[PDB]
RNA sequence: CGGAAGGCUCAGUAACGGGCGAGUAUUUAAUCUCUAGAACCGGACAACCUCAGGAAACAGAGGGGAAAACGGAGUAAGAGCAUGUGUUAGCAUGUGAUGAGAACAACAGUGCAGGAGAGUAAGAAGCCAUCCCAUCAGUUAGUAAGUAGGGUAAGGGCCUAUUUAGACGUAGACGGGUACGGGGGAUUAGGGUUUGAUUCCGGAGAGGGAGCCUGAGAGACGGCUACCAGGUCCAAGG
RNA sequence: GGAGUGUGGAUUAGUACGAAAGGAAACCCACACGUGACCUCUGGUGCAGCGGGUGUGCGGAAGUGCAACUGCCAUGCUACGUCUCCUCAAGCAUAGCUGGAAGCCUCUAAGCUAGAAAUGAGUCCUGACUCUGGAAGACGGCCGGGAAGACGACCCGUAGUUAACAGCGGUGUUGUACGAUAUGAGCUUUCUAUUGUAGUAGCGAGUAUUUGAGACACUGGUUGUUACCACCGUCGU
RNA sequence: UAGAAAGCGACGCGGCUUUUUGAUUCUUCGAUGUCGGCUCUUCCUAGCAUGGCCAUGCAGCCGUGGCGAAGUGUUGGAUUGU
RNA sequence: CCUCGUCAUUUAAAUGGUGACGCGCAUGAAUGGAAUGACGAGAUUCCCACUGUCCCUACAUGUAGACUAGCGAACCCAUUU
RNA sequence: GAGCCUCUAGUGGAUGUUUUACACAUGUAAGGGAAUUCGGCAAAAUGGAUGCGUAACUUCGGGAGAAGUAUUGGUUCAAUUG
């Protein structure tokens, strides 16, 4: 049996292989349980993890919400664990799973350590890492632009962030600069287009309006003349 | 040592007592004694059997999953974890924002 | 945005299966004409990154991140009901469930929200014509009708409750056997007798039966689900 | 007196042997029939114990008789359950060794070796006549029990972890007591004060709470209370 | 298949058994309950299986003829009173 | 009689049952012959349901029986077994 | 005026012991279901009322309750014999 271990304040992740001892106190718990890491290893004391999932020896795998010890086979749509749909939708179809309850069946579970606390694990304690990508949306950026509560020109923000990363990475560099872009800010292009839409519905109501007095003008007896089929 | 959970009475069955029921429809099944595979046979429902730990559960004399209505632990929030800006200099920028907002 | 068309066959069906008229008691993405739009906020899913399962088919944890994708806020709009007034649109008044919305590029354009009328396609209907056996004479009880309600896109025993006994037959009912139906084909002085799987139109099916999600539209099978009859690969667990 | 008997699978092996086709030979493991015991498990049985309904009796409810029906089930008994079953010695038929008669030969005339599910012993059941030991008292009845039992007989106890009743612990069987209180498909509109207001109800199968409740047993655990120290006979010094 | 005698053995001749049916009338007619089955025990050997051996027309497999041996086995059914 | 006649059907298997056949030891017409209905505590064969009849027996109840108080016989008998 | 239960009126003795085996009257039984036996002998199973649905043959009266199937308690209502 395989044990999987992610760190989520380092952003890092350990695979280790248990022993018989560290397997068998494991039986009969289930996903979203926790337990102390003493119960794995000696030493670990105080350490709290919590279990995420696993995989059946035959490749099938653990679901968080069928709490039995067996295999079923379930209908599944969209959206579901364990199913992924492509060429049709509504597409639905039945596939067999694992219920959530641990035994000898298992090859390897998933674990989060919540805290190292004072303990020096390696690997997992050893590095910190940060994101994949960028908030393109305006007030996700503003947030991490430091920023709270008060009004700038995206050029402000982008400034600041692009000169940051100049002086904090590189101290002088063409390097990093990743594309950042903004979203959900009103631009230059967009305020004139915003202009005109308003002087469209100011004449199509002048034109229509006129339209009717004219009309009423020739035909006082409008009602009368066409009623009458 | 068990043997298993009784099917019909959710009882724990000790090992070496107890016997397993095989259907045509090919589900195997297993029963403490042969008292509640007869109520079974009988369609008795096991909600009504009131010293059955399936009936104690669905009354809620018993602490049971259906009870329990268990929730993720909420957190609190942080000085502004961004990439790149290290978490002090943020703790820093957010204050001098705030100054300058007002 | 398309995969609901076209292609193949004639098993089932004596019937909305076929010919002629009519346009409703109905729903319709695209397309046309007229008209026609001041709106804020939030998370995820897939791919990406780090581990990593399974014989394969096929899947896991953890963390970012978009939309004209999605969910909420206000706000226009707004079903039904009731009374006036104009059949009947419309308008007035009272009451209100519900409740949104796309821009982008300049090679100089392409899109998307609402209405009203067209246009295309279905659903349901009117009339008339349809094979053999009497060694098959009585058949039917949602059957025939009425009142009221549910259901549907919509009329209706379509379905249900209480009342009335009807409906159809020797001018062949009911049962059984047999059949894709026309436009047409072969023979022919005339009157006839025989055939139509088969370039066009319409119907039904996808081994046999039954259920279904998505969509403007399928009871779809080069979609899904279960049984019955048969098969294929395995490391025997799928 | 007497007890274990037989079958199959795997391996030798697709081997020896045969032209080919075919095709053998210990040890180990599974089973059947027979024998002797045993209840831990699983079936069966329901005498003790807990529940339910039908007809009719004790004014109602509660506790219950009679006719009998019915769900569960301690201890016990049982098989459809579980455990059980080989080793020596003398030697049959035979095949051999040495060897005369009969200078050669020869299992036999003397002598010797290998030898059967058969025979005789041991392990297994019954137990004749015996043998070794203690002590002036011993033994039987009467009283109370069972692991023993037709009656006798056997195993045991009598001032004590003795018996019986209660607490308080422990281990089971049944299934949630009586009485209150609340609800209940529906059906109904009664009373007091007094002129008009206020007061103001009945009848009802069942279900939920109090309540794994109440009942019943056993305890070689522990506390309290109560009862029991006799008597008669026989043989001996 | 050669060849009396692996296995057979004509035509004749000598025995044993009492499990078949006869033959005879010794015992019982002032009474010995008569066929078959069911149940249960013991004995015999002229040996069907199981153990040890000898011959072979015994390659092997399957057999056939003989010797000492009676310890343990020899069943469930259909028609029929059998 | 021969005889458990031959052929078909019923069963895994039929000295049985039913259907056929007929030189019938020794069938047969009021010494009454032949084909049916309704009704038999009449004789016979098969199927469904059901079961301690059986495989293969086990447990439990009442009444007798064993032991004890009161009461108290008979059959049979050459008898030494 | 069946069986079962009660009112009026009438009624009873060979003693004590928990009492083996074999009996005689009775209950219940896993899996199998006539294998038992001359033979289903004995036992089990079916059972009242209401409705649906009922064959061969027949002297046309019958067969016929053919066979085969479903329903049934308590309470509170409607409707008046359904």
């Amino acid at each position: 049996m395989k044990l999987n271990i992610s760190y989520p304040t380092n952003g890092t992740h350990k695979t280790f292989k248990l022993d018989f001892k560290a397997e068998q106190r494991l039986y009969g718990k289930k996903t979203l349980d926790t337990f102390d890491g003493s119960i794995i290893k000696p030493e670990w004391e105080g350490l709290q993890f919590q279990i995420t999932g696993g995989s059946d020896v035959q490749g099938f795998p653990m679901i968080k919400t069928l709490l039995t010890d067996k295999r079923k086979k379930l209908l599944l749509k969209k959206g579901d664990k364990g199913f992924k749909p492509v060429n049709r939708k509504g597409l639905r179809k039945r596939k067999t799973v694992r219920g959530s309850i641990i035994a000898s069946d298992i090859s390897m579970v998933c674990v989060s350590l919540i805290d190292a606390k004072e303990v020096a694990i390696e690997g997992l304690t050893d590095v910190v890492v940060g994101a994949t990508h960028w908030p393109k949306r305006f007030n996700k950026l503003k947030a991490k632009a430091g920023f709270s509560e008060d009004a700038d020109v995206t050029a402000e923000q982008v400034l600041k962030v692009i000169k940051d990363a100049i002086l904090e990475v590189n101290a002088g560099g063409i390097k990093k600069l990743p594309k950042l872009k903004v979203s959900r800010y009103q631009t230059e292009k967009q305020k004139e287009r915003k202009a005109e839409k308003i002087k469209l519905i100011e004449e199509r109501k002048k034109k229509s309006e006129k339209e009717r007095a004219d009309f009423l003008k020739k035909y006082p007896d409008w009602q009368k003349k066409f009623a009458t089929k | 040592f068990y043997e298993g959970t009784c099917v019909y009475s959710g009882y724990p069955v000790p090992r070496g007592k107890g016997t397993y029921f095989v259907s045509l429809d090919d589900k195997s099944s297993l029963f403490f004694s042969s008292k509640y595979k007869n109520f079974s046979d009988k369609k008795i429902k096991a909600k009504r059997v009131k010293q059955t730990l399936m009936s104690k559960q669905f009354c809620g004399k018993v602490e049971s999953v259906h009870t329990e209505k268990k929730k993720k632990i909420v957190v609190q929030k942080i000085v502004r974890g961004f990439p790149a800006l290290p978490k002090d200099a943020v703790e820093k920028i957010r204050e001098q924002n705030k100054d300058y907002k007002k």
